[PDB]
């Protein structure tokens, strides 16, 4: 396997600074051009930073040029991206990828990270309320509302992965309270609602806030 | 800067098609273009050489043609897992730049959408607010119409909704619309329903519920 | 007119077939098309495969020199022995490979310094003919301060292109670029036209990609179309990037670009 994680990434308030990280290993990280990559919420991709293998040759996308600082650390197998003065439009999924150079000719990003959520805003986190959707023709539906929280995202998972067939978890919205909210349902047999237990397993990582609620009919 | 202009911005191919997507640059190049592959909540990958194809076997069915100003993306055979929004990037001359984006969009055959609702749970009348789920399982095209009804009163700005992306194996949507009141005018009433339009339905349905 | 055969006749129009090569690249002289030099065309089919297996480049007003070339017809080219007295010519590079061998675009000349000197060149060319010159140039971009140094024996190299009526001058932009055929350097490309009378000056004192001739500029009755139909022998007076079609019926809608006698849109 190989492998790029990435840690760092949270809400923060305008103005303030942040740090990411971008671990890498099963490849040579001290071969590889490394990038940073970030998409805003209804946005495309944009390609921000770039240090060159031995360090100390780094150029910038001229939005966060003078703002934020690309670094390497061969030794640890980590890049690091500094953020300071983020402003709201730096709200975004920030990607790090290494630069493919098969023979002597640069294909691509081949490898990218996992992905990092960086929320600037002024408000604060919230976590969400989950309530269930209980099952009142042949077959049945049930699911669980992920109501009111703060900031992006929330992760949903039925019986901690042992159900994913027929799994639809919704994309948020965010409804005028300036909160999110979003619901995840799953339809199953309508003859198995007795014998079989239906668990969500919501997650809401800014908050550190996770639930398992009963979905009963 | 090197800028790329990327056509279409939308596209719905049915399967098994032939489809070709275009960038064109502000600058000519030599340097061909980088395509991407943009699938919901993944992370981008790349196309025209995915996994270890150079290191391993050559065969691969996205490619991607073009010098100067005009490059292409062509996919040999459209496929339902194909769903996503492709990018094209310039590595000629940093910084590096993307496109537009072109969200491609399977098509299939038309669908008819199964629809539930839900009453609200005991746990959130207990905190003063009401929230009526009604949902719109595996459906297609995309276009379908939620009305809300209050003792068969109609309903407009009080409910919100959102669509999953198009499955990567039926090619289908799914659809939830939320209807949110309080407490006391949730219990000023009893009958909602939940009315449905949609292409693959002859006439329009309504699930429905009482108290 | 709503169905065309899918093929371009070769006849009656002079079709010449790109393959894969752009018109830029056989302008320049990629080692794959040198089998384009100085040839003549009515129609001049780009095809979608074209691809650039050289030196890697930039043209800044790509579509307008594209323009030129298409309309004049030809490529014909006619050498000429400029005075690079004191700089080492006829570079190459492991980028541009000709018959097994280090080279570089044949219509060009990239120019080093010599004995780690590379003087300031000025050449005066007088364009005595009767017919617009076309003269093709550009500009090398080192890797780093120290490509410039060991290429040039120069840090600030400066180049100017002059004539009566225009003139232009280009700075190299040093710095790391993707490699392209393990090349981290590249290079911009310009064009002058030295109309009859006028004289062409150049003023190079570094990264100057030096001209070694011109090429004639005709009467524009000629054009290029971007086409993945195959060339077919057959004879049709209209001709569209989906193929030949007949011009008897007065319109048509297969497709807005074309050329020659065609119905109209
Ligand atoms: C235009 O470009 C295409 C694509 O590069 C050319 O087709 C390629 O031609 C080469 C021949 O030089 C083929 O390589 C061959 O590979 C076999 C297998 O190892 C080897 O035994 C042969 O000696 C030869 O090296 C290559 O496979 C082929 N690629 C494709 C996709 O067709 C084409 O020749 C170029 N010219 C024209 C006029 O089309
Ligand atoms: C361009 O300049 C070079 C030197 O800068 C010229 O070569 C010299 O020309 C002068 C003027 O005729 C002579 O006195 C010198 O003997 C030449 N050689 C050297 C080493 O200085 C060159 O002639 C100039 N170009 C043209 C077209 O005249
Ligand atoms: C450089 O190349 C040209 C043409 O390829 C040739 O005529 C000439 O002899 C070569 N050498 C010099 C020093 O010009």
């Amino acid at each position: 396997e190989v492998q790029l994680v990435e840690s760092g990434g949270g809400l923060v308030q305008p103005g303030g600074s942040l740090r990411l990280s971008c671990e890498a290993s099963g490849f040579t990280f001290s071969n590889y051009e490394m990038n940073w990559v970030r998409q805003a919420p209804g946005k495309g991709l944009e390609w921000l930073s770039y240090i060159r293998s031995s360090g100390t040759v780094t150029s910038y996308a001229d939005s966060v040029k003078g703002r934020f600082t690309i670094s390497r650390d061969n030794a640890k197998n980590s890049l690091y991206l500094q953020m300071n003065s983020l402003r709201a439009e730096d709200t975004a999924v920030y990607y790090c990828a290494r630069d493919l150079v098969y023979t002597g000719s640069y294909y691509g990003m081949d490898v990218w990270g996992q992905g990092t959520r960086v929320t600037v805003s002024g408000a604060s986190t919230k976590g969400p309320s989950v309530f269930p959707l209980a099952p009142s023709g042949g077959t049945a539906a049930l699911g669980c509302l992920v109501k009111d929280y703060f900031p992006e995202p929330v992760t949903v998972s039925w019986n901690s992965g042992a159900l994913t067939s027929g799994v639809h978890t919704f994309p948020a919205v965010l409804q005028s309270s300036g909160l999110y909210s979003l619901s995840s349902v799953v339809t199953v047999p309508s003859s198995s609602l007795g014998t079989q237990t239906y668990i969500c397993n919501v997650n809401h990582k800014p908050s550190n806030t996770k639930v398992d609620k009963r979905v009963e009919p | 800067a090197i800028q790329l202009t990327q056509s279409p911005s939308s596209l719905s191919a049915s399967v098994g098609d032939r489809v070709t997507i275009t960038c064109r640059t502000s600058q000519g190049i030599s340097t061909p273009l980088a395509w991407y592959q943009h699938k919901p909540g993944k992370s981008p990958k790349l196309l025209i050489h995915d996994a270890f194809s150079l290191e391993s076997g050559v065969p691969s069915r996205f490619s991607g043609s073009g010098s100067g100003t005009d490059f292409s993306l062509t996919i040999s055979s459209v496929q339902p897992e194909d769903f996503a929004t492709y990018y094209c990037q310039q590595f000629y001359d940093y910084p590096i730049t993307f496109g537009q984006g072109t969200r491609l969009e399977i098509r299939r055959t038309v669908a008819a959408p199964s629809v539930f609702i839900f009453p609200p749970s005991d746990e959130q009348l207990k905190s003063g607010t009401a929230s009526v789920v009604c949902l719109l399982n595996n459906f297609y095209p995309r276009e379908a119409k939620v009305q809300w009804k209050v003792d068969n009163a109609l309903q407009s700005g009080n409910s919100q909704e959102s669509v999953t992306e198009q499955d990567s194996k039926d090619s289908t949507y799914s659809l939830s619309s939320t209807l949110t009141l309080s407490k006391a005018d949730y219990e000023k009433h009893k009958v909602y329903a939940c009315e449905v339009t949609h292409q693959g339905l002859s006439s329009p349905v309504t699930k429905s519920f009482n108290r | 007119q709503n169905s065309s055969i899918g093929e371009i006749c070769d006849s009656p129009h002079q079709i010449l077939d790109g393959e894969n090569c752009t018109l830029i690249d056989a302008l320049l002289g990629d080692p794959q098309c040198d089998g384009f030099q100085n040839k003549k065309w009515d129609l001049f089919v780009e095809r979608s495969k074209a691809y650039s297996n050289c030196y890697p480049y930039d043209v800044p007003d790509y579509a307008s020199l594209r323009s030129l070339v298409a309309s004049s017809g030809t490529l014909e080219f006619n050498n000429e022995s400029f005075n690079w007295n004191g700089v080492t010519q006829n570079g190459t590079s492991s980028a541009c490979i000709r018959r097994s061998n280090n080279s570089f675009f044949s219509r060009l000349n990239w120019l080093t310094h010599l004995n780690f000197k590379y003087p300031a060149l000025n050449v005066t060319m007088p364009n005595n003919e009767q017919f617009d010159k076309l003269y093709i140039w550009g500009v090398h971009h080192p890797v780093t301060d120290k490509d410039q140094i060991f290429l040039y024996a120069q840090p600030s190299g400066r180049i100017t292109v002059s004539t009566k009526r225009s003139q232009q001058a280009v700075i190299p932009n040093i710095g790391f670029r993707p490699r392209i055929r393990n090349i981290p350097s590249r290079i911009s490309i310009y064009w002058t036209i030295v109309k009859p009378g006028d004289i062409l000056l150049i003023n190079s004192t570094g990264n100057l990609i030096a001209p070694r001739g011109y090429f004639k500029i005709r009467s524009g009755k000629s054009s290029i179309m971007r086409s993945d139909a195959p060339i077919g022998k057959c004879k049709s007076e209209c001709i569209t990037p989906n193929g030949s079609i007949p011009n008897d019926k007065p319109f048509q809608n297969v497709n807005r670009i074309t050329y020659g006698a065609c119905p109209r849109y």
